[PDB]
RNA sequence: UACCUGGUUGAUCCUGCCAGUAGUCAUAUGCUUGUCUCAAAGUUAAGCCAUGCAUGUGCAAGUAUGAACGUGAAACUGCGAAUGGCUCAUUAAAUCAGUUAUAGUUUGUUUGAUGGACUCGGAUAACCGUAGUAAUUCUAGAGCUAAUACGUGCA
RNA sequence: UACCAUGGUGGUGACGGGUGCGGAGAAUUAGGGUUCGAUUCCGGAGAGGGAGCCUGAGAAACGGCUACCACAUCCAAGGAAGGCAGCAGGCGCGCAAAUUACCCAAUCCUGACACGGGGAGGUAGUGACAAUAAAUCAAUACCGGGCGCAUAGUGUCUGGUAAUUGUUGGAGGGCAAUCUGGUGCCAGCAGCCGCGGUAAUUCCAGCUCCAAUAGCGUAUAUUUAAGUUGUUGCAGUUAAAAAGCUCGUAGUUGGACCUUGGGCCGGGUCGGCCGGUCCGCCUCACGGCGAGCACCGACCUACUCGACCC
RNA sequence: GAGAAGUCCAUUGAACCUUAUCAUUUAGAGGAAGCAGAAGUCGUAACAAGGUUUCCGUAGGUGAACCUGCGGAAGGA
């Protein structure tokens, strides 16, 4: 939640009771937007965003789980990507495509399921590409003990029940798979978000 | 409290002159009181130095007492600290040595190797010769004092801790008799017999 | 019931004999236990004679030592298969202090323990060969 | 050793006896009893000692908050108790004295030993001798 | 302490060593006893085969059958007779020739004492034991005391009188005295449990011990040992069992080292 | 480290138990505490309770505003008082744990999604003026007045 | 809730009875187990006892009602009136547990649009109920005794005096520690043993000895020891103990050889909160506290391989 | 068009009294002598082949310890 996070930015000394101020002075942007709001949740992807001479930050997770901002590229503040949770189907070919930050969308793009990436700007909130989730693209793990760790996609297995396995060729070191939940699909030949020191 | 392990430990050292033999106990566990008693520290705290001596793997004896340089120990290697529980074991409590520039005055810490051990600057100049000297001096003096003296338990000069006692004069005699006469019947006991 | 106790207490047993060597009826896990032997040298060699047809089978099995000392200077069982008193790969309690070997048919067939341990795989203990 | 430790349906039948079997004690303890329990008793008796020699100590007879009377034995030499008063017991084993189950040790009202030293808390007194048991006495009359 | 345990080879499995080697072939097994008879027979056929007869006696042969005999004069040994032992203490001296014999100068029921050297010796405890007769039930005493060298027996005796019993008693434990081999710093070889009656007396490669077998610890040059001896408190029993520890012991590198044979 | 030692006996060994000894609690007797420093803090009555007090917001939630001097403030409406606290009486149970199921279902508010500046009227509390069982607690006969709380027309 | 079917469950313990919250965890003990289940974290439950309802998104509501009963209260005695197992504090029960105190500064949350509120929570007062470190001695000169040298005298440590420098437990044995005075199986003592029957190693006092030492023992509870509930870790011939013996099951187990599957196994990847426990670092003079980091966790859930044995 | 006081049927469905019984704490009608302290009486059983070898199932019966009939045993000559 914006808070923790903003908080945890701080943390040297001297706010927490005094918080309410700093979203006050309007100086916080959550996906570029205007929030002064105290118990605001933010997550992964989110970006965060402050002064006039100012800074731009990215929610990610450290190697561990937990969510901490990350200075961010003003080039790469434009984007966002967003996982597909969840899916009500329909309509024309539209499902409803839930994701992982709460946004919903009805409606062509071109593919989809649970679990690809809608890569998105930012003002228009309009959808770039899509980054499936299949083997030769590249992913970044939320959650665990595995986690903050990235690689690229050997080979999926899918039981009864739920795709169980998500196998990745890599590290530098070696291989290691985890459940579809803790996938996160960053890059495609196409298109890659993946610029950031490394990893096991 | 500590004269008293001292003389023991003294007593220990020395020799012939009386005395029979022992049991089985009693030599596991005279051996254990000597080292703690050169340190003149306690018994909670030996064993709790021990316990994590226990702990740590390796070679069961030899922790505990290759993990004896601690900053008490060290002082007297270096010839310093003229004993362990010395006048500068209490030089240590009045913040005379550091450890790492920082001050702290608990000598059980222990010391790991290669540490620096030395004096600092401020604490040379004693506060309190100053007052000692005052006196002489353009007005009174009078001296001295160790002591042995007290004040409680009670005067003499053989004193306190520890100890002198002396309370004396009893007769204890009477109030012995007191509790033979007294708790003697009636109380008893319900016993209707007749020859 | 299982042999296994008798193979093993035959062994010992003519041990102590000083007798050349021993025999008994034998299996797949009995020729298993007895081919461990020999494998960590505890014994010369073993036989199984009439293997093909017969109602039977036997199993002349050869001690090694003679002389002066005997090899198996102890060997008990402790617990059979198909089973429990079951250990894991890394749950190995045991005796000697690696002077001896203990045999585990293991999952993947019957060994030693140090190959089970390699071998990352548990079973249960035949017995504790010194 | 029975079974040892197989599978096919079987640990449960031997768990069930050793909790039958049970030598010490169940369900933890009161047929009388424990706790620090305040019996005020009126009863001053003598009674006799066990089969191994004699004696005849003095002993009083306390009747309990939690309904019981029973023997109580008195440690320490003299004693004083009176209008009740409330003399608080421990309840020790001897591993056996007839009728005697517990002991009434120093509480409150219950006194300790004539004006001494040797010792002060076993067999007890006041401060430096006494000092106390001139106190004591007081409090119950008022 | 601590703990199968590892580091390094040959001066590790030292010390003992010699007592161990000779020791080795002596107990078991067809060499040595158990009662070796027709193992006798059965070894007969084998060396014929090897050596051989040169067959009208002549040089070779005189030699060869005394290295046979020599063997087997050896085999007899049952662990109470010097051999093993002899040879590692030391020795030399005018004292050897008194020992193996026959009375000289000294022996009578003593001369080992000498030879072994310095060590301390220290009381372990002294019991009463009252034995009725027809006057009078007469007060004995048997004390059981230990000095030892650097290997273990302890020794039981009793006197009527509480003194004369310790002073002979101090021989009789120096005197048929085995040599259990350590193997670390005062670490035993491999864990045993030795057991006499109704008396349950494991030992296993740990800490240090309590009662009766602690002072035995000590004294067998031992310093870590983690002895869990269960099923009486009874002191003269405790000891006993503890000493056919330490004396068989039947760790693998000793079923193992076995090949060679001595004069 | 853990390991034991006393008592069945004239004395012994074995079975076997009592008892000491070792550690420990959410506890008591307590004699006795110069000290820095942090900590437990009614498995007795889920007995019974006096006294203060444990929930508030209009400088962009809401039209209005007696009285106080655009500024504060009493009632109505919205959000809240259900969170929290504490006690294990009930309590062997899909109660709870851990794993799943849930399109067999809810989620207001919010974060997020989807839909979307003509004219208006209606009565009401505070304030008031007196009151009944009346010292009462309490609320009404009652003047006056304001509603993004209400009712509508509606692409 | 109608109608139709008469069922479903239990020798693998159903239904029932008693029990001086369940899990995360605590304490032990080398490991195993035992024990404990709680105040805290988490979930559930109830607010004097019990049912029902409105309100509100959410209540079947400690700080709402209704209202029978239980019990205090007010009364101008007609009628109202209450909820401390929430803080502080009373009462009595009992062995026994705190100020009728202070503050939202921190910490988190309710409120809403920006500063307001809180007995949530923190403080300080009380308080050796877990923890630890330090005193009080101590360092040093000089007379008197012993040990390293060699009548003596040298080198070194003690038993006192001179200079400067920052209490409680026990002492026959268990179990560690032999006076003197007084009593004499009387009185009292020891948790077993045993001591007192007049010169007491056990009472009691005082000296002395000493274990530990701002703590100590004593009792209760609990565990180890006690392999004395034994799985690890034991008996049943004379020690508690072999069923009088059989016929037979549900229930433990299974001689040889070949082959197929694969419930019992490796790697896994999820979760295994925090706190605590262990390592090590610094932070308040030290420490314990506390902070920050690391390392370990059974077991249980996906996936795939694998088959000797059940 | 809204709909106060209100009265009735049906349902969930409080508390006193009606059961009848079981449980707990208790006391207790009247009664049997199981163990125990040492300070008692009775006999002398068992204890040595115990002066009739012990013990045992079983019934009878005796002041009682016990006796004995029958059969069995050697922990018995």
């Amino acid at each position: 939640p914006l808070i923790l996070i903003i908080r945890n930015r701080l943390k040297y000394a001297l706010t927490y009771r005094e918080v309410i101020s700093i979203l006050m002075q309007r100086h916080v942007l959550v996906d570029g937007k205007v929030r002064t709001d105290k118990t605001y949740p933010a997550g992964f992807m989110d970006v965060i965003s402050i002064p006039k001479t100012g800074e731009n930050y990215r929610l990610l997770y450290d190697t561990k789980g937990r969510f901490r901002l990350q200075s961010v590229k003003d080039e790469d503040a434009k984007f966002k990507l967003c996982k597909v949770r969840s899916v009500q189907f329909g309509q024309k070919g539209i499902p409803y495509l839930n994701t992982y930050d709460g946004r919903t969308i009805r409606y062509p793009d071109p593919i989809i399921k649970a679990n690809d990436t809608i890569k998105i700007d930012l003002e228009t909130n309009k959808i770039v590409d899509f980054i499936k989730f299949d083997v030769g693209n590249v992913v970044m793990v939320t959650g665990g003990r595995n986690t903050g760790r990235v690689g690229v996609i050997k080979n999926r297995e899918k039981h009864k029940g739920s795709f169980e396995t998500i196998h990745v060729e890599d590290a530098l070191g070696h291989q290691f798979a985890t459940r579809l939940g803790n996938v996160f699909t960053i890059g495609k030949g196409n298109k890659p978000w993946v610029s950031l020191p490394k990893g096991k | 409290m500590p004269r008293a392990p001292r003389t023991y430990s003294k007593t220990y050292s020395t020799k012939k002159p009386r005395r029979p033999y022992e049991k089985e106990r009693l030599d596991a566990e005279l051996k254990l009181v000597g080292e703690y008693g050169l340190r003149c520290k306690r018994e909670l705290w030996r064993v709790q130095y021990a316990l994590s001596r226990i702990r740590n793997n390796a070679r069961h004896l030899l922790t505990l007492d290759e993990k004896n340089p601690r900053r008490i120990f060290e002082g007297e290697a270096l010839l310093r600290r003229m004993n362990r529980y010395g006048l500068l074991a209490d030089g240590q409590n009045k913040l005379d040595y550091v450890l790492a520039l920082t001050v702290e005055n608990f000598l059980a810490r222990r010391l790991q190797t290669l540490v620096f051990k030395a004096g600092m600057a401020k604490s040379i100049h004693h506060a309190r010769v100053l007052i000692r000297q005052r006196h002489i001096r353009v007005g009174r003096q009078i001296v001295n004092i160790p002591s042995f003296m007290v004040r409680v338990e009670s005067e003499k000069h053989i004193d306190f801790s520890l100890t002198s006692p002396f309370g004396g004069g009893p007769p204890g005699r009477v109030k012995r008799k007191n509790q033979k006469k007294a708790s003697g019947g009636g109380g008893d006991g319900e016993e209707e017999d007749e020859e | 019931m299982v042999r296994v106790s008798v193979l093993n207490d035959a062994l010992k047993t003519m041990y102590n004999a000083e007798k050349r060597g021993k025999r008994q009826v034998l299996i797949r896990p009995s020729s298993k236990v007895i081919i461990k032997f020999l494998i960590v040298m505890q014994k010369h060699g073993y036989i199984g004679e009439f293997e093909f047809v017969d109602d039977h089978r036997s199993g002349k099995i050869v001690v090694e030592l003679n002389g002066r000392l005997n090899k198996c200077g102890v060997i008990s069982p402790r617990f059979d298969v198909g089973v429990k008193e079951i250990e894991s790969w890394t749950a190995r309690l045991l005796p000697s202090r690696q002077f001896g070997y203990i045999v585990l048919t293991t999952s993947a067939g019957i060994m030693d323990h140090e190959e089970a341990r390699r071998k990352n795989v548990g079973g249960k203990v035949l017995g504790f060969f010194y | 050793m029975g079974k040892t430790r197989g599978m096919g349906a079987g640990r449960k039948l031997k768990t069930h006896r050793r909790n039958q079997r049970w030598a010490d004690k169940a369900y933890k303890k009161s047929h009388l009893g424990n706790e620090w329990k305040k019996p005020f008793a009126g009863s001053s008796h003598a009674k006799g000692i066990v089969l191994e020699k004699i004696g005849i100590e003095a002993k009083q007879p306390n009747s309990a908050i939690r309904k019981c009377a029973r023997v109580q034995l008195v440690k320490n030499g003299k004693k004083i108790a009176a209008f009740v008063p409330n003399d608080g017991c421990l309840n020790f084993i001897e591993e056996n004295d007839e009728v005697l189950i517990a002991g009434f040790g120093r509480k409150g009202h219950a006194v300790g030993d004539i004006p001494g030293v040797r010792f002060k808390v076993v067999k007890v007194s006041g401060v430096s001798l006494l000092a106390l048991f001139k106190e004591k006495k007081e409090k119950p009359r008022s | 302490m601590a703990e199968r345990g590892g580091e390094r080879g040959g001066e590790r499995g030292g010390f003992g060593r010699g007592f161990g080697r000779g020791g080795r072939g002596d107990r078991g097994g067809r060499r040595g006893g158990r009662r070796g008879p027709r193992q006798e027979e059965e070894k007969w056929v084998p060396v014929t085969k090897l050596g051989r007869l040169v067959k009208e006696g002549r040089f070779s042969k005189i030699e060869e059958i005394y290295l046979h005999s020599l063997p087997v004069k050896e085999h007899q040994i049952v662990e109470t007779l010097v051999p093993g032992l002899k040879d590692e203490v030391m020795k030399i001296t005018p004292v050897q020739k008194q020992t193996r014999a026959g009375q000289r100068t000294r022996f009578k029921a003593f001369v080992v004492v000498g030879d072994n050297n310095g060590h301390v010796g220290l009381g372990v405890k002294c019991a009463k034991e009252v034995a009725t007769a027809i006057r009078g039930a007469i007060i004995l005493a048997k004390l059981s005391v230990v000095p030892v060298r650097r290997g273990y027996w302890g020794n039981k005796i009793g006197q009527p009188h509480t003194v004369p019993c310790k002073v002979t008693g101090k021989c009789g434990s120096v005197t048929v005295r085995m040599v259990p081999a350590p193997r670390g710093s005062g670490i035993v070889a491999a864990r045993v449990p030795k057991k006499v009656l109704q008396f349950a007396g494991i030992e296993d490669v740990f800490t240090s011990s309590r009662g009766s077998t602690k002072t035995l610890g000590n004294f067998v040059k031992a310093t870590f040992d983690c002895l869990m001896k269960t099923y009486g408190f009874l002191t003269p029993d405790f000891w006993r069992d503890t000493k056919f520890v330490k004396s068989p012991f039947q760790e693998y590198t000793d079923l193992l080292a076995k090949p060679t044979k001595a004069l």
